[PDB]
């Protein structure tokens, strides 16, 4: 999974 | 109270600046990098937008990533096209205000096919005369109108929130003052619309991979589209992407 856009998504 | 559009214009993003050096002659490479650049910023920005969208969160976290994985580059070409139709009525491509590419930038290498793409989707919100609130309510659509083949996570709360959307972009039209006949018409006309942005699309994205998996083209990428493009480029070529359409 694409990290950065994760982190945006769970805050 | 409030209503879902005051919403919508509430949490659209502000424009960014490119910065791009115009000192001395354009180059492809430097024009393109720059672009990039800026359009991992904007990504950036769409993300903090869909997390604020109500019902966006709704889904679960595979979901949301999916979706926006999926529909970036329509996000990013459609807000692109109703800058150009705003500041020049769809004459010029308005990447940014410090980055506006009229007919001579276009004619560099890797550069015009795309762009002329792109001038299309400008042009089609000058026929059709598109409002902000019909905008806002399509571009919403467009990062629900891309799905894996084999479903989301949580199906049957996506196809709630997309008929939501479907509902709030009719109140768009219906504030137009039309009849029931030409509400329909004038929705069919903006469903259509919505269906051609995933061949204008494909182009675009095609090219964006071709760009970044050829390094020989010393094209730069930021962090969030190099892991973005990377993670998704199997998906397509392996054809497990597909678009929903109002018409078949
Ligand atoms: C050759 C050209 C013009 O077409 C391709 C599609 C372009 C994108 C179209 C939409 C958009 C709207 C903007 O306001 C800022 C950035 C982008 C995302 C974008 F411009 C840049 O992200 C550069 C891209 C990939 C691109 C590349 O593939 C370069 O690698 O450049």
């Amino acid at each position: 999974a694409p990290a950065i856009l994760y982190a945006l998504l769970s805050s | 109270a409030p209503t879902l559009i005051s919403l919508l214009e509430v949490i659209e993003p502000e424009v960014l600046y490119s910065g791009y050096d115009s000192t001395l002659p354009d180059t492809s490479t430097r024009l393109m990098s720059t672009l990039n650049r800026l359009g991992g910023r904007q990504v950036v920005s769409a993300v903090k937008w869909a997390k604020a969208l109500p019902g966006f969160r709704n889904l679960h976290l595979d979901d949301q990533m999916t979706l926006l994985q999926y529909s970036w580059m329509s996000l990013m070409a459609f807000s692109l096209g109703w800058r150009s139709y705003k500041q020049s009525n769809g004459n010029m491509l308005c990447f940014a205000p410090d980055l506006v590419i009229n007919e001579e930038r276009m004619q560099l290498p890797y550069m015009y096919d795309q762009c002329q793409q792109m001038l299309k989707i400008s042009s089609e919100f000058v026929r059709l005369q598109v409002s902000y609130d019909e905008y806002l309510c399509m571009k919403v659509l467009l990062l629900l109108s891309t799905v894996p083949k084999d479903g989301l996570k949580s199906q049957a709360v996506f196809d709630e929130i997309r008929m939501t959307y479907i509902k709030e972009l009719g109140k768009a039209i219906v504030k137009r003052e039309g009849n029931s006949s030409q509400n329909w018409q004038r929705f069919y006309q903006l469903t259509k619309l919505l269906d051609s942005m995933h061949e204008m699309v494909g182009g675009l994205l095609q090219f964006c991979f071709y760009t970044f998996v050829n390094k020989s083209l010393s094209v730069e990428f930021p962090e969030m589209l190099a892991e973005i493009i990377s993670n998704q480029l199997p998906k397509f070529k392996a054809g497990s992407v597909k678009p929903l359409l109002f018409h078949q």
